[PDB]
C-alpha cells in the first residue's frame, strides 16, 4: 500500500515588512515566474489531498483515437478490381486530434495498440444479397512486395503480421513495439534525407526535406477475402492508435493554426488563431 | 562573496574567452550540460575524433542591425557554424558528428534605450515552405544559410508559381513560421535581452536528438531565433539601430566516419 | 505470477489516503511473452518542472534578489 | 502447475537488462495433454557459427598463418 | 611461434592498414618510438590540439614509376601531406606542429626481376640550389613540391642567368643533392628494397628537431629519398618498369597557436 504524490498544500502565513521580496524577479534570466500564494497574501493552511494524476503522459495518452479511415469496394463490376483492396500508409497525420498531441513533444518512445473498427453499407439500389464478409488486414514493412490485384501471392503473408476478421465480431485489436530504428521517434525533423553534393541542382534538397522524407513504418494492405457477388458492397475500416508504455521529450508549443501536409506548412487562408478583443480593457 | 555579481560574468573555451557585466544569470538547457557518448550509449564503432580545444571554442558570426522596423531573426546548429575554422573541417570530413554549444548574444544601448529580445534556442526547428503548391518544399541552399542564417518577417505570401520563391522558409514571426503562437516559444531553453536590464545572454545547451550522434551535414539539431518581444526604441530619432551579435561555441565534440571531405551544393 | 495493486481512490472510498482495505486491490496476471502487450504503465507521479521553469546555472532563491 | 517466466523487454522498459520489477512476468499454464498444443518453445539465442563458418580440422588462430 | 614470419606484417593506425607479405622486419629510427611533449619539456603554453585519428593515419601519395632511367626520387614531411586529408588542416590552422611518422614504401616485383631501392629517412635534407650565381637561392614552391616530390637526376647544369631555374634543388643522385656521396647515406634511418627478397620498407620515425613542437609550415624535419643502389632490370625488355607507392601515416601528432589558417604562396 502506497500514497500518491499530492498537489502543494497550502502552509498558512500571515503579515511580513523584510527585505525578503518574493514577488520581484527578473525573468531575463529565463527563469519563469515562481511566487505563489504564501509569498503575497495572508494564507490559512490547506491539507491538499489532489494529484495531478490524469496529467501523466500515460493517461494524457491513453485514448485509442482514430488515425485514418480506409474504403474498399468489394464488385463484380467491370473496374472494380483495384477496388477490392486498398493500400495504407502507415501514419498518424491523417487525422489532427492525435497528432497535435503527440506534437506536444519533439521525441517520444512507446508501444502501440491498434484497434480496427470494420463499417459495411450497400451503395446503390444493388441491395440484395451478399454472403458475411472476412476481411485482412496485412501490414507490410518496408522493402516487402506489395499486392498488385486484391489477390495476387502476396496475402500469404508467411512473414507479414495478417489480422483476419469476421466482420460482426469484436473489433480486431492488437499490440506493437516501439519499432523505432532510432533510439526514439522523431516527431520533427529539421534536415534532409540526404546530402546534396557540389555538382547539383541548385535546388536541391526540396524534394527530400522534413521528418517525412526519412520515416517510414510501412503500410497496411486491407481487403476482404470473399470473392464478388452479384451486388456491389462498400466496406469502411478505421483504424485506432493509442501509444502506450510510453515517455516523451522536450516540450514544444501546441500546433495554433489548421494543419497543412504531414509537414509544420501553413496555408495563408487560415493563419488567425486568436480573436479580435473589444478592447485591452474588456472583461 | 567579494562581490561576486548575478551580472557579471566570464567564459573560456580553447582560446577564446567571453565576458559582459550586465547579464542576467545564464541557463543550461533542459538542465543537462554537454556530455560525450558513454561506451553503454555508443553506436558507432569506430575511434571517435575529439577536437577538444582546436574547434570547442567561440567562433563569433557577423552581426546583425535591430531596427525599429526589424522582425526577428534565426540561424541553425550546427549550419550556422559549417565554415567556423577548423570544426567545419572536422564536421565535414566525417560522416557522423555529435555537439552541444554555448549561445551567447550580445546587445548593448543604453541607459535610454528600451527594447527586448527574446532569445530562444529551439530543438528540431523545421518552418513552413513559401508556396502553397507543394509540401516541405525547401532548398538544401535556402535552408541552410549559415553565418548569415535567416530573417523573419510578418507577413505570409506563398508563391505556388515562382517555384524558385516556394524553396524557401515562411519566416512567419507571430508563429515562428511554425504555425504555432511565439508566444510560447518560451517552452524552449531561453533568455530575454531585456536592454533596461542586460545587454547579454548565455545559454548553454546540450546535445539534442532521437540518437546518440547523427550526421550533420543532413541535420540541424538546434535552431536560435531571436524576437524583438519589446520593439527598439530611442528618444532621439525614429529610426534607431543597435547591433545585435552572436557568438556560438561548440563542446563535447566527437565525429565517428572519417572519408574524403564533405562538400555540399552552393551558388 | 499474479501481481496486487491499489486501485484509484474512487467515489465512497478510502479517505483520500488510499490505506484503507483490502477492498482497493486489484489484480494483474500478464498474459503474453512480450511486454508490449502489456496494460498502461503504472501511474507515475513524479516530476520535475525545474527543468522547464528555472534551467538556470547560478541557483536563486525566492527571498533573494533575481539579479544580484 | 503455472510456470513465470521473463518478458521480452518492450517500449519504456527495463534498461535492457531485463532485471527490473516483477512487472516483466508473464503467466503461463499449458491447458492440453499433448505437448504439441503448447505455445512457441522458450527462446533459445545458442549458437555455433563454426559449424559453418569454419568447419576446418587444425584450428586456425586469426593472428596467425592462416597456411603455415 | 605458430609460424610468425619476419616476413609477413601488418600495421593499423586511425581506419588504415598497410599488410605485407614478403616485408625485411622494420625499423625503428635512431631506436626511439614517437612520443608526445612531457610537461617537463613543453615550451608552448596553449592547451595543443591532438588529432588522434583523424589525422594520425595512412595516407598514400601518388605513386611514381621506377625506370631503367629512374635516377631516384624525394619527398619531405610534414610537406608531402600538407594536402592530405585532416592532417592538412590541423597542420595549417596552427602555428606550431608536431609529429613523426611511419613511412610504408611499396613496389613489388616478380621472381624474375632484379633491383634495389635504398629508402632513407633524412633529418633536415637540405640540398644545394642549381644556380651557381646565388648561395641557398631556393624558391618556397619549388622546395615544397608536396604529394608529387622532386626525382634525382645525375647531372648538375647550374642556370646562373635564368634566375627560374636556380630557384630549384640540385638533385645530384651521387652526391644526395648535398655534397656527400649517397655511398653512405646508410647513417640515415633506411631499408633497401631488394626485389629478390622484399617488396617492402618500413621505418617509424620520432620528431627531431632543436626544439620541442616547431612551426611546420616553415621547416621540413624530414626528407624521404629513395636511390636504385641496383638498376631495375627484367629479362623481357630493355625497357622495364614497375610501380613505386609511399604511403606515410603521422603519429603523435599535436599542435600550439590556433589562428585562421595558413595558405602558402602557389601557382
Ligand atoms: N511584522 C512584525 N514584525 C515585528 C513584530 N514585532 C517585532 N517585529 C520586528 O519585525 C521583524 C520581522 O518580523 P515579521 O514577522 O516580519 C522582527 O525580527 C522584529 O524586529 C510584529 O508583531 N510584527
Ligand atoms: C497488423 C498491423 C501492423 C501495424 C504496424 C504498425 C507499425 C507501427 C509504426 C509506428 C507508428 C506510430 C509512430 C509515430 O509515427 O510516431
Ligand atoms: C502466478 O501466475 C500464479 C497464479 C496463477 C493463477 C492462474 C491465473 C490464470 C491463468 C493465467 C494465464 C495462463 C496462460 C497460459
Ligand atoms: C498450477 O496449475 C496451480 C495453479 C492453478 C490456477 C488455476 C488455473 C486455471 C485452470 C487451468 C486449466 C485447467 C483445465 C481443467
Ligand atoms: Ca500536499
Amino acid at each position: 500500500v502506497s500514497q500518491p504524490p499530492s498537489t502543494q498544500s497550502t502552509e498558512a502565513t500571515s503579515g511580513v515588512n523584510s527585505q525578503e521580496v518574493p514577488a520581484l524577479t527578473a525573468v531575463e534570466t529565463g527563469a519563469s515566474g515562481q511566487a505563489i500564494p504564501s509569498d503575497v497574501v495572508e494564507t490559512r493552511h490547506v491539507v491538499n489531498y489532489k494529484t495531478r494524476s490524469e496529467s501523466c503522459l500515460e493517461s494524457f495518452f491513453g485514448r485509442a483515437a482514430c488515425v485514418t479511415i480506409l474504403s474498399l469496394t468489394n464488385s463484380s463490376k467491370s473496374g472494380e478490381e483495384k477496388k477490392h483492396f486498398n493500400i495504407w500508409n502507415i501514419t498518424y497525420t491523417d487525422t489532427v486530434q492525435l497528432r497535435r498531441k503527440l506534437e506536444f513533444f519533439t521525441y517520444s518512445r512507446f508501444d502501440l495498440e491498434m484497434t480496427f473498427v470494420f463499417t459495411e453499407n450497400y451503395p446503390s439500389t444493388a441491395s440484395g444479397e451478399v454472403r458475411n464478409q472476412v476481411y485482412q488486414i496485412m501490414y507490410i514493412p518496408p522493402g516487402a512486395p506489395r499486392p498488385s490485384s486484391w489477390d495476387d501471392y502476396t496475402w500469404q503473408s508467411s512473414s507479414n503480421p495478417s489480422i483476419f476478421y469476421m466482420y460482426g465480431n469484436a473489433p480486431p485489436r492488437m499490440s506493437i513495439p516501439y519499432v523505432g530504428i532510432a533510439n526514439a521517434y522523431s516527431h520533427f525533423y529539421d534536415g534532409f534525407a540526404r546530402v546534396p553534393l557540389e555538382g547539383e541542382n541548385t535546388d536541391a534538397g526540396d524534394t527530400f526535406y522534413g521528418l517525412v522524407s526519412i520515416n517510414d513504418f510501412g503500410v497496411l494492405a486491407v481487403r476482404a477475402v470473399n470473392r464478388s457477388n452479384p451486388h456491389t458492397i462498400h466496406t469502411s475500416v478505421r483504424v485506432y492508435m493509442k501509444p502506450k508504455h510510453i515517455r516523451c521529450w522536450c516540450p514544444r508549443p501546441p500546433r495554433a493554426v489548421l494543419y497543412r501536409g504531414e509537414g509544420v506548412d501553413m496555408i495563408s487562408s487560415a493563419i488567425l488563431p486568436l480573436t479580435k478583443v473589444d478592447s485591452i480593457t474588456t472583461f | 562573496a567579494c562581490g561576486y555579481s548575478d551580472r557579471v560574468r566570464q567564459i573560456t573555451l580553447g582560446n577564446s574567452t567571453i565576458t559582459t557585466q550586465e547579464a542576467a544569470n545564464a541557463i543550461v538547457a533542459y538542465g543537462e550540460w554537454p556530455t560525450y557518448i558513454n561506451d553503454s550509449e555508443a553506436n558507432p564503432v569506430d575511434a571517435p575524433t575529439e577536437p577538444d580545444v582546436s574547434s570547442n571554442r567561440f567562433y563569433t558570426l557577423e552581426s546583425v542591425s535591430w531596427k525599429t522596423t526589424s522582425r526577428g531573426w534565426w540561424w541553425k546548429l550546427p549550419d550556422c557554424l559549417k565554415d567556423m575554422g577548423m570544426f567545419g573541417q572536422n564536421m565535414y570530413y566525417h560522416y557522423l558528428g555529435r555537439s552541444g554549444y554555448t549561445i551567447h548574444v550580445q546587445c548593448n544601448a543604453s541607459k535610454f534605450h528600451q527594447g527586448a529580445l527574446g532569445v530562444f534556442l529551439i530543438p528540431e526547428f523545421v518552418m513552413a515552405c513559401n508556396t502553397e503548391s507543394k509540401t516541405s518544399y525547401v532548398s538544401y541552399i535556402n535552408a541552410n544559410p549559415g553565418e548569415r542564417g535567416g530573417e523573419f518577417t510578418n507577413t505570409y505570401n506563398p508563391s505556388n508559381t515562382d517555384a524558385s520563391e516556394g524553396r524557401k522558409f515562411a519566416a512567419l514571426d507571430y508563429l515562428l513560421g511554425s504555425g504555432v503562437l511565439a508566444g510560447n516559444a518560451f517552452v524552449y531553453p531561453h533568455q530575454i535581452i531585456n536592454l533596461r536590464t542586460n545587454n547579454s545572454a548565455t545559454i548553454v545547451v546540450p546535445y539534442v536528438n532521437s540518437l546518440v550522434i547523427d550526421c550533420m551535414a543532413k541535420h540541424n539539431n538546434w535552431g536560435i531565433v531571436i524576437l524583438p518581444l519589446a520593439p527598439l526604441a530611442f528618444a532621439a530619432t525614429s529610426s534607431p539601430q543597435v547591433p545585435i551579435t552572436v557568438t556560438i561555441a561548440p563542446m563535447c565534440t566527437e565525429f565517428n566516419g572519417l572519408r574524403n571531405i564533405t562538400v555540399p551544393v552552393h551558388q | 505470477g499474479a501481481q496486487v495493486s491499489t486501485q484509484k481512490t474512487g467515489a465512497h472510498e478510502n479517505q483520500n489516503v488510499a490505506a484503507n482495505g483490502s477492498t482497493i486491490n486489484y489484480t494483474t496476471i500478464n498474459y503474453y511473452k512480450d511486454s508490449a502487450s502489456n496494460s498502461a504503465t503504472r501511474q507515475d507521479l513524479s516530476q520535475d518542472p525545474s527543468k522547464f521553469t528555472e534551467p538556470v546555472k547560478d541557483l536563486m532563491l525566492k527571498t533573494a534578489p533575481a539579479l544580484n
